[PDB]
RNA sequence: AGGUUCGAAGACGAUCAGAUACCGUCGUAGUUCCGACCAUAAACGAUGCCGACCGGCGAUGCGGCGGCGUUAUUCCCAUGACCCGCCGGGCAGCUUCCGGGAAACCAAAGUCUUUGGGUUCCGGGGGGAGUAUGGUUGCAAAGCUGAAACUUAAAGGAAUUGACGG
């Protein structure tokens, strides 16, 4: 069954963008997925997504801006502290120079940058690049 | 064709769709009003009835369950339900 | 595939060490056989005495008479 | 030899040394 | 490129596919970069000036270069909206 | 083309309708999809004029945006159309391949006949796959004539209008040298073309045997 | 090497297929594995079609047919020349061979 | 004594096209090899990995061919890998400098981090394939050299690459594989889409219809 | 047996059937005459088979068009090609047979109720598509 | 219990240098049914299960839905048999530079150095060896679990060329 939602929705727009599609439609919605796909939307790897609301969990259909490479995801959500988060961040990163990591944190759900800046630890979720 | 527009699709498609892949679910059933010949109460029928519907005026059947839909009865008359 | 939970580090070591018996290194290594059956019993090194001196013949594609020592 | 006669002289050979061993 | 001090470290810029956003490489000689022509607006004759639209060998391998350069005229204004 | 001037006129449709070029087969391309109107009972897809127009115009923009007429290759390997990529090539000053097209024309640089063109229009898709399997070697933008079964995994202008026709075939050649020769300055868009399209139609030879002898008869009586 | 898609049957959904004896040895083979040819052939020789018909005490007597379905394994198809071995490319149709009806 | 046929040879040879980076934008393919010699000329490195005799069995014994490898490049951001199986190991070795001539790609160097001055390192880390062998490389900070087997080195050394790192695994034994598994490697630094790249692409005149007054004239 | 023509003989004699077409004739002599001072064969066996070729070939090409390239063959091909042009094309018929689908096209694309066009009767069955299988 | 046919073992006749075989004749156990054991097969898709995504096409089986018409009776619709489609779950097939793979090939054996959906079993060069011993199950045959000494530089897989083929 599936387990986890985040996980199908990021292969999904993985496989999406591979294929070179326009628009990805992600059936189960979260709160997880938007937070993400609103850092990724920051950072201007996707463009505008809309959230058609049944009364179930909803749907989203992203814009797919062609300029996204991965957009994995860290299955068990491991806990990363600012000690380790190097190691993380060269272990799933192409470069220094650009790619984020997302980890959802106390502050909120926020990229490996700003976790740094504001000097928080959290749990890992995917990265995208 | 790579740029589908997923979030308008014309009702054609939106119809020739499963009720669960649609956009968002849509029940492909729907209530009727039902007329008996030689009675004049309308009757509310599930256009998938599973049971014999009978009038409490008169001993008739009204439709006969089926695999999709309910099969009415001859001379019995029936329209929708809003839409 | 392998399991990936956060509290399956049990079964990780626990599969990890039942499968490390499975190559000759870690076997003879650890096994202590092959340290009973080895003459040296693990020393580099050893004395003996000399019982006889003896031919070997060589391998097949070769052909000459090793000179080695019972001992 | 084929496997399968090599399995059965195997098993021929077993009760042999089955017997054999029964026998002490 | 465009390191600290400002001025752009590379050799050259690739382009990228109007259709698929991919960066169209050295040795892909599959890819395509056609000109459209545009006409006068009263005499519909050519008047020099045209536009260029930029396909990928992945895209017009897989076969949407067609709707892809159809899409790009139809954006542009080169197909009429009621195509 | 959304000009005004650039529109379908009555006459053009009389043409296309009676050379048939909107009959399409009892298969559909999924990439073809977009240009059918209906099918009908007969299981033949009929297809959108207007957009066939479209498509048309969008060609002969793109012909006319070569500044060398030389640059643009015309093939037809099928004999219903080397007649009509002929008449093309002699009327737009292109370059004319009729016929058995030899491998390695785009691609092998040693013989004699070795050319690079700028753009590589194609009467059938299926017919003609060879030269469009080569212009992906060497960067060739490819207008093709497709059907509603054509494949288009090479094509980048494919115009939806027929390729079994030979009135069909000859009609729509006729009508795209009409429309590049209107782009540029060599007809002033008012008077028809004075080009018959039966110029452009390829003829079985059993009338070519006999219709000639046909008219010396009616000329000598 | 898997030398063929469906491994010389045409066994997809099935566990079990009962098995028939080849009509040339009488060997067990699978039924959806044997080669089958249905004859149907003249009772007669198409040579003594004639002398039948003048022996015949009937005028239009429609000469009876002979209704015969064979199953071989591999082994007696290929010694009997039924099949062949082809190539690499050519195994893969499936179309039987043309009648020759000129 | 060079007599091309070719539109683009033809440019290439009257002074038409001035950089290799204008054929590579437009990813025109270099169909002989007297064309990048006019551009890269006298700093063409050239170098022989090695020769390796096939050999195929024939009714009187087995008849030995010489196959020859040869990566060649400026230290400066081209590279090209060229095999090449003839009768003879010179004519084998010319063919191959011929055929490495040809597949000469452009390298993209970026920053392991802190760009300051010129580029060192590849700008991410990129995966070349070719048979069972994979080839990784990963951007290193300046001064720690490319680490790396040999063949791979040198390879990475004529692309102008001055720090990498670098992970292989397959059977690396295969001297062609593990080459041309790097040399994809190289070739798809451009390939890779990276965020600097975003901007969106002006079009230029392709060569063939800025000078195509000229081709008329000249290129019959 | 053992009379088939190698490349040297069939490539020169269509050769000099495409130079001299006009000089040569149908007689095997006449034309092993004219090829000694038309070529240079080093072998009179080899210029008499050749000659003897030129004959077949003649004979071919008086009676169709053999691959050989000539004049004549190509100006008749010519005006057989780029004229013929009837006085009334085959596309200007006075009246279309159109289909009701195909007359709903053409009012949505605003060409519909034109005065050239007569509306068929649709047929009825869906019969097409060949059955499948074989019998 | 039953035992027609076929037919391990066995007998004989042939074949052969020999022929304990292949071929032929006969024929026991078995093959059949009921009840009780055994738990093994190339028990195969040599391919874990659940879930998501990623091309096209024509068919087929079941169920449902919608439509020109033909057909069955009847006076019309229903309901069957065809025809044209749509949907869902299946057995598959063709095709494809999706992609993968050592390749054969695989729309899964894809979405893997751009490596993490959940989870089970399981392999670590070839032999010795699925052997010895111990334990356990079984009436037995045997099944499950399962070494070591010693030996060896290859054994293997996929493809190519040649040679050879009763
Ligand atoms: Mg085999
Ligand atoms: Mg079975
Ligand atoms: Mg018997
Ligand atoms: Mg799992
Ligand atoms: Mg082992
Ligand atoms: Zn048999």
């Amino acid at each position: 069954v599936r387990m986890n939602v985040l996980a199908d929705a990021l292969k999904s727009i993985n496989n999406a963008e591979k294929r070179g599609k326009r628009q990805v439609l992600i059936r189960p919605c979260s709160k997880v997925i938007v937070r993400f796909l609103t850092v990724m939307m920051k950072h201007g790897y996707i463009g505008e997504f809309e959230i058609i609301d049944d009364h179930r969990a909803g749907k989203i259909v992203v814009n797919l801006t062609g300029r996204l490479n991965k957009c994995g995801v860290i299955s068990p959500r491991f806990d990363v502290q600012l000690k380790d988060l190097e190691k993380w961040q060269n272990n799933l990163l192409p470069s220094r120079q650009f790619g984020f990591i997302v980890l959802t944190t106390s502050a909120g759900i926020m990229d490996h940058e700003e976790a740094r800046r504001k000097h928080t630890g959290g749990k890992i979720l995917g990265f995208f690049f | 064709p790579l740029a589908k527009d997923l979030l308008h699709p014309s009702p054609e498609e939106e119809k020739r769709k499963h009720k669960k892949k649609r956009l968002v679910q849509s029940p492909n059933s729907y209530f009727m009003d039902v007329k008996c010949p030689g009675c004049y109460k309308i009757t509310t029928v599930f256009s998938h009835a599973q049971t014999v519907v009978l009038c409490v005026g008169c001993s008739t059947v009204l439709c006969q369950p089926t695999g999709g839909k309910a099969r009415l009865t001859e001379g019995c008359s029936f329209r929708r339900k809003q839409h | 595939g392998k399991c990936r939970g956060l509290r399956t580090a049990r079964k990780l070591r626990s599969h990890r060490r039942d499968q490390k018996w499975h190559d000759k290194q870690y076997k003879k290594a650890h096994l202590g056989t092959a340290l009973k059956a080895n003459p040296f019993g693990g020393a580099s090194h050893a004395k003996g005495i000399v019982l006889e001196k003896v031919g070997v013949e060589a391998k097949q594609p070769n052909s000459a008479i090793r000179k080695c020592v019972r001992v | 030899m084929r496997a399968k006669w090599r399995k059965k002289r195997m098993r021929r050979l077993k009760r042999k040394r089955r017997k054999m061993r029964q026998r002490s | 490129m465009q390191n600290d001090a400002g001025e752009f470290v590379d050799l050259y810029v690739p382009r990228k596919c109007s259709a698929s956003n991919r960066i169209i490489g050295a040795k892909d000689h599959a890819s395509i970069q056609m000109n459209v022509a545009e006409v006068d607006k009263v005499t519909g004759r050519f008047n020099g000036q045209f536009k260029t639209y930029a396909i990928c060998g992945a895209i017009r391998r897989m076969g949407e270069s067609d709707d892809s350069i159809l899409r790009l005229a139809k954006a542009d204004g080169i197909v009429s909206k009621n195509f | 083309g959304a000009l005004d001037v650039l529109q379908m006129k009555e006459e053009d449709v009389l043409k296309f309708l009676a050379a048939g070029t909107h009959l399409g087969g009892t298969n559909l391309d999924f990439q073809m999809e977009q240009y059918i109107y209906k099918r009908k009972s007969d299981g033949i897809y009929i297809i959108n004029l207007k957009r066939t127009w479209e498509k048309l115009l969008l060609a002969a923009r793109a012909i006319v945006a070569i500044e060398n007429p030389a640059d643009v290759s015309v093939i037809s390997s099928r004999n219903t159309g080397q007649r009509a990529v002929l008449k093309f090539a002699a009327a737009t000053g292109a370059t004319p391949i009729a016929g058995r097209f030899t491998p390695g024309t785009f691609t092998n640089q040693i013989q004699a006949a070795f050319r690079e063109p700028r753009l590589l229009v194609v009467t059938d898709p299926r017919a003609d796959h060879q030269p469009l399997t080569e212009a992906s070697y060497v960067n060739l933008p490819t207008i093709a004539l497709c059907n509603t079964d054509s494949p288009l995994r090479y094509v980048d202008i494919a115009i939806p209008c027929n390729n079994k026709g030979a009135h069909s075939v000859g009609l729509m050649w006729w009508m795209l040298a009409r429309e590049v020769l209107r782009m540029r300055g060599t007809i002033s868009r008012e008077h028809p073309w004075e080009v018959m399209p039966d110029l452009y139609f390829y003829r079985d030879p059993e009338e070519i045997e006999k219709e000639e002898q046909a008219a010396a008869e009616k000329a000598v009586t | 090497t898997k030398k063929r898609r469906n491994n010389g049957r045409a066994k997809k959904g099935r566990g079990h297929v009962q098995p028939i004896r080849c009509t040339n040895c009488a060997r067990c083979v699978p039924k959806d594995k044997a080669i089958k040819k249905f004859v149907i052939r003249n009772i007669v020789e198409a040579a003594a079609v004639r002398d039948i018909s003048e022996a015949s005490v009937f005028d239009a007597y429609v000469l009876p047919k002979l209704y015969v379905k064979l199953h071989y394994c591999v082994s007696c198809a290929i010694h009997s020349k039924v099949v062949r071995n082809r190539s690499r490319e050519a195994r893969k149709d499936r179309t039987p061979p043309p009648r020759f009806r000129p | 004594e060079w007599m091309p046929v070719t539109k683009l040879g033809r440019l290439v040879k009257d002074m038409k096209i001035k950089s290799l980076e204008e054929i590579y934008l437009f990813s025109l393919p270099i169909k002989e090899s007297e064309i990048i010699d006019f551009f890269l000329g006298a700093s063409l490195k050239d170098e022989v990995l090695k020769i390796m005799p096939v050999q195929k069995q024939t009714r009187a014994g087995q008849r030995t061919r010489f196959k020859a490898f040869v990566a060649i490049g400026d230290y400066n951001g081209h590279v090209g890998l060229g095999v090449k199986c003839s009768k003879e190991v010179a004519t084998a070795i010319r063919g191959a400098i011929i055929l490495a001539k040809l597949s000469i790609v452009p390298v993209r160097r970026g920053y392991w981090g802190n760009k300051i001055g010129k580029p060192h390192t590849v700008p991410c880390k990129v995966t070349g394939r070719c048979g069972s062998v994979l080839v990784r490389l990963i951007p290193a900070p300046r001064g720690t050299g490319i680490v790396s087997a040999p063949v791979p080195k040198k390879l990475l050394m004529m692309a102008g690459i001055d720090d990498c790192y670098t992970s292989a695994r397959g059977c690396t034994a295969t001297l062609g594989n593990f080459a041309k598994a790097t040399f994809d490697a190289i070739s798809k630094t451009y390939s890779y889409l990276t965020p600097d790249l975003w901007k969106e692409t002006v079009f230029t005149k392709s060569p063939y219809q800025e000078f195509t007054d000229h081709l008329v004239k000249t290129h019959t | 047996m053992g009379r088939v023509r190698t490349k040297t003989v069939k490539k020169a004699a269509r050769v000099i059937i495409e130079k001299y077409y006009t000089r040569l004739g149908n007689d095997f002599h006449t034309n092993k005459r004219v090829c000694e001072e038309i070529a240079i064969i080093p072998s009179k066996k080899l210029r008499n088979k050749i000659a003897g070729y030129v004959t077949h070939l003649m004979k071919r090409i008086q009676r169709g068009p053999v691959r050989g390239i000539s004049i004549k063959l190509q100006e008749e091909e010519r005006e057989r090609r780029d004229n013929y042009v009837p006085e009334v094309s085959a596309l200007d018929q006075e009246i279309i047979e159109v289909d009701p689908d195909t007359k709903e096209m053409l009012k949505l694309l605003d060409f519909g109720s034109l005065s050239n066009l007569q509306v068929t009767q649709p047929t009825v069955g869906m019969n097409f598509k060949t059955p499948r299988g074989p019998v």
